[PDB]
């Protein structure tokens, strides 16, 4: 049924959006709410759109300058707080831009401080020839037309090639709204602005992943393997110009269907090029991914000897963390994807039983995915908040968290370990390989000698400190 | 040709931020206070980052709330979102007594009238909660100037107006009032520390020392600022208020004296040991106490470890020092004391008609045998574009988020101020008094010698000094 | 197969690398730690000057020793007569000095002087020129060719204890704790009067080396010197209990008290880590019958934040060797399994197998490891270089500076513990046990392995939202 938590007593609207699964009942009719306004005042995880833009998708490219136009703590803000590597150097994690918005820029206008920021980026990085422009809140208040800059800028410096985003914080609900317009805008204005060299029969984009400690670089060591020439990342790893090519794919591999599930459905619709969804996070999952690609470019045998040689190197080392966290109750609080990529495969590949979910931003599309997969008992969560968090910890008793750091400071009071559900532990999570690192993080975590210390009251006569004993695959 | 010389940076944009904006260093401020929840009125990620930019500094969680502005209010106002957030606040966290009240660059965008709300809001809850008091204090931090070392100040002297309006003055308590800035949990503890030995009773605003929280076998949450109403209150009745950091809470000091007639006194940030000498000096002079002997040997075991550091692994070394002001114009003295040369000093925000005026900048004109660049406004672009050019630099100190300026440019670094994300437990380590001063110095020599074996620069050398 | 915890000892009769030093550096450690002592050191001038120097390189301070500068004369005939004009060069140009450990070496030792005819001489002599003093003169036996600096340490805490209770004897009870820490910094000694300041437990910690970090004053004066008086030696034959921290660095002395005047001795594992902290935590109650305080779950509980902030992220499944004294090689590899690591590799760098390999805490170790532990006894530090180079894969080395090629060589990153720790700043101030010390060492090893992510560009960019 829907629940009415104690803590929501006073905001009564929360009980939408909170579905405890309970048997025989006909999902359809408690599908939460979601994607709706949030409730001032209530600490409610979520962010801001301009973060979906900037932060989650675009900030990820290798080789492009991030233009906040706004004051400067949205681009404090979104900077040394992702981790999402490159093979240049890390370009994305050591540079944030701001136009340094100032008063005299709210009465008198912000265009001409941007478009001298603008020249300066360019002029202090010689090497750097692309650039995304994100509006932020007062930017979009006064209604400064980035788009126009832009226009000047690429006229007056034919060399350069500048992407504008309007993003401010205050539009949609949450960080989706940031997804949608730059999804958007990318397909209308850039796809099919170049081209690149085919070198391959099987040709693909893959779309939403955004290379978290490595995931691309690790899934692309099997599209190199299985002779397939990915065409653009979206956007792990990637560059400005890759994704001016998304057009030339022949198949469209979406894991990221919330953020990036936009551009494959235009592409799709504007090209002809097929969408694809998997898993590229769970074990057997993965093989199921693989054998799909493979099967609708006709690589069958290279599918099948790339999962047998996977399979003898990592299973066995699965198997033994299954054996081990086996019953484990796991409660998963991300953005929303992570729950219906993560409830079965843990179940299936691990054992482990996930008890509650929330998610920050997750339309009811995401809903309908993670309730299909989910089990029953299970509770099932849009935009929670903080308190209700607590309530939920004593009403499921988790073993571990998968979580922001934030809120893993917070649980651990509690003395409830948690594994980074965002950035990672010790990652990269996707692929064989990954669900094995997340598996261990997961041991780790739950089996770990400090937890058991912290419980004993050193002042009770009655109590011992105990040893425990961990093991390793 | 002996020169300090301050000038702004050439750049209008920034690449590589300092500081956060105003909202955030007023969050900062309020989560000092016992059974207090800032509420933030703007759009959802002037809170949420900031939260996350606690945690990385303290890896603790810290309660803040939005207003959840969304774009109905950004066309019609936003007062509703305030006036709402502070019920849901109330109804949901009973023991809630304080909510400072943060603007954004979205709200003083539009106007929304933060005042009206106060009075809506003040009325709404003397009906619903007769037996309650809630302090609902404004406070107007735009992030189109200034930075969060501005912001912070702002909420402190706001929150202190609030809750002594209400209270006013009462008996002598004896006490003073210390205002340290925005200092780590060490700083805190140390401060009570030598208040302790003195003989000194003293109320330290925040009280951030329960920031390190235990973990417990009763599964508490003790991660709270342990400044109270009752204490904020008491400032009207103070002895003496003790200001330590110019840009970081004097403005309060100056508004108890001009509405209590409690003097103030702002003495130097206590970085090094002449700035710690003379705040000691200073407060011996308005309580009529004696420095202990406890400080004379506390003093004396700092100036003994930096001695063995002083001559032989730092002088003539060239360092760069970032952070907020108070901080930077105190390390660059503390390094002087110790033979280094601070020859490049970055200061993050517009404040510079005020910084020329800072009496340390004269204290450095007066006494540095090198040049001295004071760079204002500046960003971390600031310092890799200079060393980029050519600046030869032995040391940086400053915070985690220049790393990378340090790490490729293969110079050995020291963090300090906020935040300092990249190092376990510096929060817990003082930075400022003798205890601290010796700290930092030994932080700069082991920095110093882990670069010299990596990099084998008379790695043999570390055996008989 | 089960992991399996072995010793064996080195396989070379001879050392590269020695990892502790001679009995008598360890004699003149414990002698030092007294005030208005002076060891004289009875053989050649090196015994004494080398070791002066190692304190200097550990502590940043002079500490007065003296020789009885054995020259050749003396060699072939004979050495008395150097010790007893020492006794008394020192006793005429010293007049506060008290306490003179008589250590022998290994000159002094196979030449057969004898020490304590040498002590009658001298204390007639001292009787008739000085009858208003009282010198103190204790026997010292610590040939070179047998145990280590850590073996010498022990024998002269033993042998000036038995001296100074052999004339004082048992008197008024005092209602206080012995307490012998064993060989630890001054740091570990301030921790250790601070639990038993919060939990109302009068203590003598022998020896208080507190005052070796002393004060540059602006009277100039000199305040580097022991605080253990003779008269605090002389309390332990009259105290409640004693608590030995250290099985090699005075639990003997803590039997002899109980042997000699009934104190009964309790023996707990040296307090590296939570678990040991807390079970001397519990015997302290136990003996006193005093409570121990909240102020001491609080400190544990911050230890427990910060060191759950590190294990699982950076520290689990990382390998760990270890060396230095056998208490702190046993007690440092208990903790580094608390937070996640896992010490494969332990090195202990004396003739003591014997009793080693009766240690309980081996068994502790066996009965908790789920990977194979090396305990070398016996070794050197060419023993981990050689195991290194010959494919030892290691994620962290903890041990004192004399190994510090080896790490710096091998590129592994190394905290310093135990003594010398000579080539880093302040770590005589820092503790290392108790719940403080394992907070600040797992910060020291996680700080040490985020600066070498740094120089060597591994995940770098991870340091931000740990
Ligand atoms: S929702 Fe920016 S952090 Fe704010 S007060 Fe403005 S400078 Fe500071 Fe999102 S776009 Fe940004 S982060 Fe907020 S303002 Fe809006
Ligand atoms: S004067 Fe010189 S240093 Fe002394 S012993 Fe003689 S050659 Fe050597 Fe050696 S082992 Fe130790 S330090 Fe001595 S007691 Fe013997
Ligand atoms: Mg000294
Ligand atoms: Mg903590
Ligand atoms: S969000």
């Amino acid at each position: 049924p829907m629940v009415l938590l104690e803590c929501d007593k006073d905001i009564p609207e929360r009980q939408k959006h909170i579905y405890l699964k309970a048997p025989n009942e006909d999902t359809r009719e408690f599908l939460p709410i979601a994607n709706a306004a949030t409730i001032p005042g209530t600490l409610s995880e979520r962010g801001c759109a301009f973060c979906g833009a900037k932060l989650v998708i675009g900030g990820v490219l290798k080789d492009t300058i991030q233009m906040i136009h706004g004051p400067l703590g949205c681009a404090y803000d979104t900077w040394h707080t992702k981790r999402y590597p490159t093979d240049n150097g890390h370009f994305n994690m050591k540079y944030v831009w701001s136009t340094d918005m100032k008063e005299s820029h709210v009465v008198f206008g912000g265009e001409k401080r941007l478009e001298k920021s603008m020249h300066e980026a360019f002029d202090e990085m010689p090497d750097i020839k692309r650039m995304i422009v994100y509006t932020t809140c007062p930017t979009a208040l006064i209604g400064d037309d980035i788009k126009a800059v832009a226009k000047k800028v690429m006229k007056d410096r034919p060399d350069v090639d500048v992407f504008t985003v309007e993003c401010p914080g205050f539009s949609g609900v949450s960080q989706s709204k940031g997804h949608h317009v730059l999804n958007i805008g990318w397909i209308n204005e850039k796809v099919e602005t170049m081209e690149k060299e085919i070198t391959s029969e099987y040709t693909m984009n893959f779309i939403g992943d955004f290379n978290i400690q490595g995931d691309t670089q690790l899934l692309q060591t099997y599209w190199d393997r299985l002779g397939i020439q990915v065409v653009a990342h979206f956007t792990g790893n990637g560059t400005y110009d890759d994704l001016r090519c998304m057009h030339q794919a022949q198949l469209n591999v979406v894991n990221c269907a919330r953020s990036s599930g936009y551009i494959a459905n235009e592409l799709k619709k504007r090209y002809g090029i097929p969408r694809l969804d998997i898993d590229s996070w769970g074990f057997n999952y993965m093989a199921e991914g693989i054998r799909k690609i493979c099967a609708f470019f006709g690589i069958e045998e290279k599918g099948e000897e790339l999962i047998a040689e996977e399979y003898a190197k990592w299973k066995p080392k699965l198997d033994w963390y299954k054996e081990r966290l086996q019953g484990k109750k796991m409660a998963i609080w991300t953005g929303g994807p992570r729950l219906w990529h993560w409830t079965k495969s843990v179940e299936d590949d691990l054992g482990v039983q996930v008890v509650a979910m929330s998610s920050k931003f997750g339309h009811e599309e995401d809903f309908e995915k993670v309730i299909a997969r989910g089990k029953e008992g299970t509770y099932y969560i849009d935009d929670g908040n903080e308190l209700e968090f607590f309530e939920i910890i004593d009403l499921v008793k988790p073993d571990v968290i998968f979580t922001g750091p934030r809120v893993g400071e917070l649980v651990k009071k509690l003395h409830i370990p948690y594994v980074n559900g965002h950035g990672y532990h010790n990652g990269p999570y996707m692929g064989f390989e990954g669900f094995v690192n997340l598996a261990r993080d997961m041991y780790n975590a739950v089996h770990n000698p400090l937890r058991h210390l912290a419980a004993v009251d050193i002042r009770d006569k009655s109590q011992t400190t105990p040893v425990i004993v961990r093991g390793a695959a | 040709p002996a020169e300090v010389k301050l000038s702004p940076r050439d750049r209008e944009g920034i690449i590589n931020p300092m500081y956060d904006c105003q909202p955030a260093g007023a969050q900062y401020a309020g989560i000092g206070i016992k059974d207090c929840i800032p509420l933030v009125h703007g759009g959802q990620g002037c809170t949420m980052f900031v939260r996350l930019l606690f945690a990385q500094h303290f890896k603790e969680n810290f309660d803040v709330a939005s207003t959840s502005l969304h774009e109905e209010s950004a066309v019609f106002g936003g007062a509703k979102r305030v006036e709402e957030g502070v019920l849901v606040l109330a109804r949901r966290y009973p023991n809630l007594r304080v909510i400072p009240i943060i603007t954004t660059c979205s709200t003083e965008v539009i106007g929304d009238d933060i005042e009206g709300s106060i009075r809506v809001c003040n009325r709404a809850l003397e009906a619903e909660f007769p037996d309650r008091k809630i302090y609902l204090a404004p406070v107007h931090t735009p992030s189109f100037k200034g930075s969060h070392v501005t912001g912070y100040a702002e909420c402190v002297k706001s929150v202190f107006k609030t809750i002594t309006d209400a209270h006013g003055k009462g008996q002598p308590s004896g006490k003073l009032n210390v205002f340290p800035g925005w200092v780590n949990p060490g700083d805190v503890v140390l401060l009570k520390r030598y208040f302790k030995e003195m003989d000194v009773e003293a109320n330290i605003y925040m009280d951030t020392e329960d920031f390190d929280s235990p973990m417990l076998p009763n599964k508490s949450i003790e991660t709270h600022g342990r400044t109270t109403v009752e204490d904020i209150a008491d400032s009207a009745n103070a002895l003496a208020t003790l200001s330590l950091a110019r840009y970081e809470g004097n403005t309060t000091g100056e508004l108890l004296q001009k509405t209590f007639a409690v003097p103030n006194a702002l003495v130097n940030t206590p970085y090094g040991i002449k700035n710690t000498d003379d705040m000691l000096r200073k407060i011996a002079e308005v309580t009529g106490k004696e420095i202990p002997e406890s400080l004379v040997r506390e003093r004396g075991i700092a100036l003994d470890a930096l001695a063995d550091l002083a001559h032989m692994f730092f002088a003539n070394k060239k360092v760069a020092i970032f952070g907020h002001p108070d901080l930077v114009l105190g390390l660059a003295q503390f390094c002087m004391e110790v033979e280094l040369e601070p020859v490049l000093l970055l200061i993050g925000d517009d404040q510079g008609n005020k910084y020329k005026k800072d009496p340390r900048i004269e204290e450095l004109k007066n006494t540095a045998h090198f040049d001295i660049e004071i760079v204002h406004n500046a960003d971390l672009w600031e310092l890799e574009k200079r060393i980029n050019a050519g600046l030869q630099l032995d040391l940086i100190m400053g915070h985690s988020k220049g790393r990378y300026v340090a790490i490729e440019a293969n110079i050995p670094m020291v963090r300090v101020g906020f935040p300092t994300f990249d190092r376990a437990g510096l929060y817990r380590k003082p930075s400022i008094g003798y205890q601290g001063a010796m700290e930092l110095g030994e932080m700069i020599a082991n920095a110093m010698f882990a670069h010299m074996e990596y990099t084998r620069n008379k790695e043999w050398i570390l055996n008989t000094w």
